[PDB]
RNA sequence: CGUGGAAGUCUGUUAGAGUUGGUGUCCUACAAUACCCUCUCGUGAUCUAUGUGUAGGGGUGAAAGGCCCAUCGAGUCCGGCA
RNA sequence: GUCGGGUGAGAACCCCGACGGCCUAAUGGAUAAGGGUUCCUCAGCACUGCUGAUCAGCUGAGGGUUAGCCGGUCCUAAGUCUCACCGCAACUCGACUGAGACGAAAUGGGAAACAGGUUAAUAUUCCUGUGCCAUCAUGCAGUGAAAGUUGACGCCCUGGGGUCGAUCACGCCGGGCAUCGCCCGGUCGAACCGUCCAACUCCGUGGAAGCCGUAAUGGCAGGAAGCGGACGAACGGCGGCAUAGGGAAACGUGAUUCAACCUGGGGCCCAUGAAAAGACGAGCAUGAUGUCCGUACCGAGAACCGACACAGGUGUCCAUGGCGGCGAAAGCCAAGGCCUGUCGGGAGCAACCAACGUUAGGGAAUUCGGCAAGUUAGUCCCGUACCUUCGGAAGAAGGGAUGCCUGCUCCGGAACGGAGCAGGUCGCAGUGACUCGGAAGCUCGGACUGUCUAGUAACAACAUAGGUGACCGCAAAUCCGCAAGGACUCGUACGGUCACUGAAUCCUGCCCAGUGCAGGUAUCUGAACACCUCGUACAAGAGGACGAAGGACCUGUCAACGGCGGGGGUCUUAAGGUAGCGUAGUACCUUGCCGCAUCAGUAGCGGCUUGCAUGAAUGGAUUAACCAGAGCUUCACUGUCCCAACGUUGGGCCCGGUGAACUGUACAUUCCAGUGCGGAGUCUGGAGACACCCAGGGGGAAGCAAAGACCCUAUGGAGCUUUACUGCAGGCUGUCGCUGAGGACUCUCACUCCGGGAGGAGGACACCGAUAGCCGGGCA
RNA sequence: CGAGUGGCUUGCUACCUCGAUGUCGGUUCCCUCCAUCCUGCCCGUGCAGAAGCGGGCAAGGGUGAGGUUGUUCGCCUAUUA
RNA sequence: ACGACCGUAUAGUACGAGAGGAACUACGGUUGGUGGCCACUGGUGUACCGGUUGUUCGAGAGAGCACGUGCCGGGUAGCCA
C-alpha cells in the first residue's frame, strides 16, 4: 500500500511543521551563577502563540530583558525575584527545596538548569508535596507523583490563562485559526473513511475496520493504529 | 476547470534557461541547476551510460 | 450574546460561550485599586481603564479557582 | 423606546469564485473539456498573484484511488531490450 | 455598414469626407509575466492573412530605446546554496551545527524630480526652466553622539481634518441651436522652499460630591468643565516658485458632497497579525563626484500559453465622467477606441435546422418526472400560521398603494438628501422599458457554513463543532533516516499523538466463549552463549542442567473486532435483542391490510406490523434551522399537451472567390422469394429497369468511427486482502563484545544525561556492534 | 385419452457474429397476418319480444382518452359500435 | 375516399298476461378519416397607425438606442384552423 499520514508526518515537511518562524521565545529559567541578586520588572503581559496563553516580558536588574512563563496573578509594574534567596511569592523562581510543602508551582524542570520541562500549559500547576534533603516529591498535573531533585527550579503559582478548555470551538472556522498556530495536519479524515491501500481500516463496502482496534506495542509504524497498546477499552467495566 | 488547453494559459514561468557552462537551454534558473550537464550540482559533467544502447 | 449565532449550533454550544461571555464581559474588581474597570485585552490578559493595571488572569475570567488558591498557602 | 453594529448571517452577474438543470449549442469544434441561458458562493474553514517547500512505492490528498505539466489502482525520460 | 472621392495596371474590404453604427471594469488609459524587434520610415505583394488587397504583426532595406533623483543595483522573508564538520563502500548523496553568500523589477523595506518643449520612432533619460539627495573637498559654526525615535505592520465598526472629481450659484472667454432661450466647452499653473494646525499626549490654573462629553463607548477629588500653555498632521490651506510654463481667448469666485492623503475613538482573538538594511536624533556656504545594468513595442476575440492571426486561459491599477437608481446593477450617453469577435453577391428568401416573438378555447390532459417555458417581481402601508434550540420560521400567507402637474408642511446646517399634505389631471397599463421572489403543505437524508471525482457522479459521500476510547511525565508517546541525524517542539497532560462517532435534545441494554489488546502467572513449555555427561589424543555430533520474552493457564476489557439464534414450558458458541424505531434508501413475499386523496393513485402520507434479514457512538430515537440533495400533494400560471399556425434573426437554395476531411477488394439500376457458415446489391428463379443531374429526410449497404463496454481462455499483467505459501523490515526478549573495582549487592574509572562553569544525575546498566527466540500483510 | 398446427411464451443446442451489428419500455412512421373485439351478411338456441349465448362467411374500415407503475403485463375509472 | 354512430318518423306499434318492446324504409345530425378554400369566426401579421417608460440629439418638432418590435393597444394583405 502507500504510507500512512501518520508516516509522512515524520518526514517534517511544511505541511506537518510548526510555524516556528512566528514563536516569540522558549521560555526557560534564567540562569543564576548564585547569589539571588537577580530581580526584575514586569514591562508588559503579551499573548503567546505557540501557547494560546499570556506571557510576561521581564527586565531585570542586569539589563536583560526575557519573556517568561507566566503564573496567573502577574501583573505590569510588579517585581520578580529569581534564586535560591527569592521571595515565596507568586511568579517567582527558586529551587524546589526553597520552596514550602503543599504550594502549587509551574514550570518544573526535569533536571536542574533545564528551564524548566513540567506545567507549563494554560492553567496547570504542579503541587510540592514532600521534602527532603535527596528528593522531592511533586504531584503532577496528569495526578502522578514525580520524584525531583531538590535543586530543580520552578515557579510559585499556576500557569495562567486557566479555563482555556472550557468553552466550545462551536465552529470550525474557530479550529482551523488554532490549528495554523500548531505544527498539526487539520482537519482529520476517518481511518475508515479511506481507501484499503491508504489505512489498515480502509475498504470494504460500508465503512468499518476489518479488524480489532487494539494494536500491539511492537507493531510497526505503519500497522499501528486505532487503540495503541490498550489496557482496555470502553467506558464500563 | 479542463487540464488541457485552459491549464495551458497559465504557463509564463521562466525555469529553464540558457547554460553559462554548456550552452544548452536547461539551467533550471530556480534550482540554479543544469538539467543536461550538471552545471550547479556537480563539478564533473552530467553524462550516463544509458545515453546510449548496452553495447555501443 | 450568543444571538449573533442565529440557529445554529444548539443550546448547549451557545449557553457556555453566552454564560462564559456573560461572565468575561461583566465588571471586574482591579487587583491593583479597588474599581471595577478592568477589561479583557486578549485571551488571558487583563487591564484595568482606570489605573492601566495590566496583568493575566485565566482565558476568560480574570481569577481561576485554582488562582485562588495560590494566595492561601 | 433608542443607541450599538455582531455574524464561517441574509439579498446581490460589485470585484471575484463556482457550476444544479437545459441531458440546449458544438461534437473532422472557436475549443483534445468550448458557447448560451438558468443556477450556487461572494467578511471568510473566502478568493487571488508572485516567491518558496514536499518527488515516484515517494509527495500531496476536508478521502474522489483525487492530484503530482492533455497520461496515475504507482509520473515522465532514456536504458535493461531485439 | 452606405454614398461620394483619393491612390493604383487592378479596389466590397488600403486611405479622405459625410451619413449610419459598435465598445463604457471595456473594444478606453498605464503596466507585471512572458514574447523579442513584432516598434518607425521607405520600397514591395512570390510567401503569410478564412475572399481581395495597392494593406499588414508579411517580404526587402534602413533606422529607433539616452537617467545621481523610474526600476535594477542595497536589505532582509519563507527558504536555497557554498565551505568546514560528520555519515556513506562511495559520490554529483545525506541531517545537524558553525561561517559566508544567495533569495522580493507589477506587489515587502528603501536617500533624492517636477513642469513644459521636442522626434517618423525615446523621453521624470534629450532640451528649457526650477528643485532635490548622497558622498567627498574647502570654509564657518560644532563639541554634543547615544539614549531614544523611525523603518514597523491583524480583522471589524466609526468621528474629525481634507485634495481630486462631480454638482449647485454667479461672472468672464469661446462654441452650438434657432418659434422658445436654452445647451456645450474653457475659465489653468507642479516639484520644491516657507508657513499654519486639528487629533493624541502632557503641564499650569481651576475646584466639580453630579457635572463634562460622544456617532457610540465613556471621563473625574488618583482632580470634571472652564481658562492659559508645551509638544504636535496631510499627497491639505496659505505665500513664494510664476514679467516659469501653457492657452485663440477668459486666464473666475463661493458652496456642497468629499476617492487620495492625514489624524483619532470603539470592538475582536483557545487566531496576536515579519525582518533587516537604512533614517531621524545631528547646522550652513561653496565646489566636485554620482560610474554599471534595464528603457523600443504587444500586453491580447492577431505580438503571451494553448501546433494557428484559437469564442479558451492569463496578474495589477485606473472603483469618483453624465442621466439613472440603493448601487462599482440594468439601460442610454461622453472622453477615448473601433467598423478586424474580417469573405462577399442574389432569391418576400421554399422544405428543413439554430436562436426567438405572438397564439383562440381547454389548462399538466403532456412526461418516468411541469423537463422546457412560464407565473411572481422593485418600494411603502396593513397583516402574517404550524413549529421552535426562542435565534428563527418570515419577504410566511393574504390585502392595499405606486405616474404627471400646481402649491405646500415636517426632519436636517444643507444637499442637485429624506418623510409627508392638499388640489388638478392622462393612459389598457405608472417598479409602464430596464431592473425585479411564484406560493403553501407532507415525507426521506445530512444538523448547520464548508469539501469532492481538472475532463459523464456535488450527493445521503468527506470535513466540522460536539461525544468517546487509547498512548505518553518529556532521556516520554507517535513518526522520518542506512547512518550522521530529524519532524512533533520557541510544544509539556487545560499538552499532543492514535483511533471511533458526528450539532443540540432524550438516551445508549445484554455478551469476555472466539479473535484483539493488556496484566498476572505455582506449575508446564520455551533459543543461543557459557556450564556439565558421552563421543573425538582435537573437532564434527548426541544428551543434560539452567530458562528470557512468548505460549499453556488465570484475570481485566465491547463508545475492542464483533454477537444478541433454533428448539421447549434448554442447545450451538458468551449472551439470546432492553429504550426506541419499524413494509424502512433495511420487508423477499408485496401493488401486505385499514384509512386519507383521486372519476380512477404498484406512487405519497397516517396507522397496523410477528422486523425474509430493525436496534442502540457497526450509535438508537428525535429534531428548529439550513439545502442547485430523493419522493408526494395543493393554489397560481402557461403551446408540455389537445393541434397546430403565423411571424423574427442566422443558416439552408442560387452566384463570385477560397477550399479541406472522413471513406474507397472489386463490380454495382434494383425488387420479391429462395439458397447459402441458418441475417445476400453480387448465388438461383422470376419481376422490374432509357442515361444523366438538383433538393430532401435518412430504410438498407448486418454504413463509418475502436484488435468491447458482457462472457470464457492463457501453467498472461497489475492494484488490493488475509489466521495462503515463502521471506524481509520493525518491536520485544536472552546472550557475547564495549566493560572497570570491591543468586543477591556495593563502588567509580569507561560510557550516558543535565549544567555557562564548578559541578550534579546515572553507571558497568543504558546507547551501539553481533547473535538467538517470539510477534511481524508494515513491506516484497 | 388420442391426433395435429403455429413459432406469440419458456426451455434446449452452440450453427452464424466478440480487430465491438448499441438492452427494456415508450414515442414517431410505414407495411402485413387472422386464430375476428366492432361494423356487413348468415345458422342454432334452454330463439315471444328486447337482450343474451354459441357457431359460419368475412381482414374494407375502426379498435380511442385517462389514475398507480420505467414497465411490457396487469389492476383501476369514465366514455365506446 | 370513405368508415361508424346517435336521433326522428315507422311506433309505445309487431311480440308479450304484463313488465318490457323491435324491423323494412324515409329523413335530420354527430364522429373518425379524406381533399380543397378564406365570404364568415378565430390566430398571426418585427407592413402600418397609436399610447408610453429610461436615455441621447438644448427645449419644441422629429428621431436613435433598450435584439434582431424597449414595452403596451389595434390590425390590412397574405398564410392559416
Ligand atoms: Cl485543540
Ligand atoms: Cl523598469
Ligand atoms: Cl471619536
Ligand atoms: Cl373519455
Ligand atoms: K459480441
Ligand atoms: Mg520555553
Ligand atoms: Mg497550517
Ligand atoms: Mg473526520
Ligand atoms: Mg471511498
Ligand atoms: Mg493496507
Ligand atoms: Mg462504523
Ligand atoms: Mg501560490
Ligand atoms: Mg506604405
Ligand atoms: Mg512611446
Ligand atoms: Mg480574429
Ligand atoms: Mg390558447
Ligand atoms: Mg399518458
Ligand atoms: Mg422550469
Ligand atoms: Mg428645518
Ligand atoms: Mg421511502
Ligand atoms: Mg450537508
Ligand atoms: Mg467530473
Ligand atoms: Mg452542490
Ligand atoms: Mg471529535
Ligand atoms: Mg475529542
Ligand atoms: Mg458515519
Ligand atoms: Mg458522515
Ligand atoms: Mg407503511
Ligand atoms: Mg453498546
Ligand atoms: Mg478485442
Ligand atoms: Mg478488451
Ligand atoms: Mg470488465
Ligand atoms: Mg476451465
Ligand atoms: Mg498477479
Ligand atoms: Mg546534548
Ligand atoms: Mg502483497
Ligand atoms: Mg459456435
Ligand atoms: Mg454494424
Ligand atoms: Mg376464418
Ligand atoms: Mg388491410
Ligand atoms: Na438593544
Ligand atoms: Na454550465
Ligand atoms: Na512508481
Ligand atoms: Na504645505
Ligand atoms: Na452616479
Ligand atoms: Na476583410
Ligand atoms: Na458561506
Ligand atoms: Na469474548
Ligand atoms: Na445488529
Ligand atoms: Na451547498
Ligand atoms: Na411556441
Ligand atoms: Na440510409
Ligand atoms: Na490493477
Ligand atoms: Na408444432
Ligand atoms: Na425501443
Ligand atoms: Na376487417
Ligand atoms: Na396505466
Ligand atoms: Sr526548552
Ligand atoms: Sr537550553
Ligand atoms: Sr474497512
Ligand atoms: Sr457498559
Ligand atoms: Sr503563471
Ligand atoms: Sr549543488
Ligand atoms: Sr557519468
Ligand atoms: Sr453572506
Ligand atoms: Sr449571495
Ligand atoms: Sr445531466
Ligand atoms: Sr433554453
Ligand atoms: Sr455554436
Ligand atoms: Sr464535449
Ligand atoms: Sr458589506
Ligand atoms: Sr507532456
Ligand atoms: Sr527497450
Ligand atoms: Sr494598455
Ligand atoms: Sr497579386
Ligand atoms: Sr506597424
Ligand atoms: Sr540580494
Ligand atoms: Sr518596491
Ligand atoms: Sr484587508
Ligand atoms: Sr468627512
Ligand atoms: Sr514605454
Ligand atoms: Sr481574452
Ligand atoms: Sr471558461
Ligand atoms: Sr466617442
Ligand atoms: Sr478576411
Ligand atoms: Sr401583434
Ligand atoms: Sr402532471
Ligand atoms: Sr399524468
Ligand atoms: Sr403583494
Ligand atoms: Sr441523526
Ligand atoms: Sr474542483
Ligand atoms: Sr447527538
Ligand atoms: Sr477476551
Ligand atoms: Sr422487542
Ligand atoms: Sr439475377
Ligand atoms: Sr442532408
Ligand atoms: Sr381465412
Ligand atoms: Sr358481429
Ligand atoms: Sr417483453
Ligand atoms: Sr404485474
Ligand atoms: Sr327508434
Ligand atoms: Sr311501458
Ligand atoms: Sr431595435
Ligand atoms: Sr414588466
Amino acid at each position: 500500500g502507500r504510507r500512512i499520514q501518520g508516516q509522512r508526518r515524520g518526514r517534517g515537511t511544511s505541511t506537518f511543521r510548526a510555524p516556528s518562524h512566528r514563536y516569540k521565545a522558549d521560555l526557560e529559567h534564567r540562569k543564576v551563577e548564585d547569589g539571588d541578586v537577580i530581580a526584575g520588572t514586569v514591562v508588559d503581559i503579551e499573548h503567546d502563540p505557540a501557547r494560546s496563553a499570556p506571557v510576561a516580558a521581564v527586565e531585570f536588574e542586569d539589563g536583560d530583558r526575557r519573556l517568561i512563563l507566566a503564573p496567573e496573578g502577574v501583573g505590569v509594574g510588579d517585581e520578580l525575584q529569581v534564586g535560591v534567596s527569592a521571595e515565596i511569592a507568586p511568579g517567582n523562581t527558586l529551587p524546589l527545596a526553597e520552596i514550602p510543602e503543599g504550594v502549587p508551582v509551574c514550570n518544573v524542570e526535569s533536571s536542574p538548569g533545564d528551564g524548566g520541562k513540567f506545567a507549563r500549559a494554560s492553567g496547570v500547576n504542579a503541587q510540592l508535596l514532600t521534602h527532603d534533603r535527596n528528593v522531592a516529591v511533586v504531584k503532577l498535573p496528569s495526578g502522578e507523583m514525580k520524584r525531583l531533585d531538590p535543586q530543580c527550579r520552578a515557579t510559585i503559582g499556576v500557569v495562567a490563562g486557566g479555563g482555556r478548555t472550557d468553552k466550545p470551538f462551536v465552529k470550525a472556522g474557530n479550529k482551523h485559526h488554532k490549528m495554523k498556530a500548531r505544527g498539526t495536519k487539520w482537519p482529520n479524515v476517518r481511518g475508515v473513511a479511506m481507501n484499503a491501500v491508504d489505512h489498515p481500516f480502509g475498504g470494504g463496502g460500508r465503512q468499518h475496520p476489518g479488524k480489532p482496534k487494539s494494536i500491539s506495542r511492537n507493531a510497526p509504524p505503519g500497522r499501528k493504529v486505532g487503540d495503541i497498546a490498550s489496557k482496555r477499552t470502553g467506558r464500563g467495566g | 476547470t479542463g487540464a488541457g488547453t485552459p491549464s495551458q494559459g497559465k504557463k509564463n514561468t521562466t525555469t529553464h534557461t540558457k547554460c553559462r557552462r554548456c550552452g544548452e537551454k536547461s539551467y533550471h534558473t530556480k534550482k540554479k541547476v543544469c538539467s543536461s550537464c550538471g552545471f550547479g550540482k556537480s563539478a564533473k559533467r552530467r553524462d550516463y551510460e544509458w545515453q546510449s544502447k548496452a553495447g555501443e | 450574546s450568543s444571538g449573533r449565532f442565529g440557529a445554529r449550533y444548539g443550546r448547549v454550544s451557545r449557553r457556555r460561550v453566552a454564560e462564559i461571555e456573560s461572565e468575561m464581559n461583566e465588571d471586574h474588581a482591579c487587583p491593583n485599586c479597588g474599581e471595577d474597570r478592568v477589561d479583557r485585552q486578549g485571551t488571558g490578559i487583563w487591564q484595568c481603564s482606570y489605573c492601566d493595571y495590566k496583568f493575566t488572569g485565566g482565558s476568560y475570567k480574570p481569577e481561576t479557582p485554582g488562582g485562588k488558591t495560590v494566595r492561601r498557602s
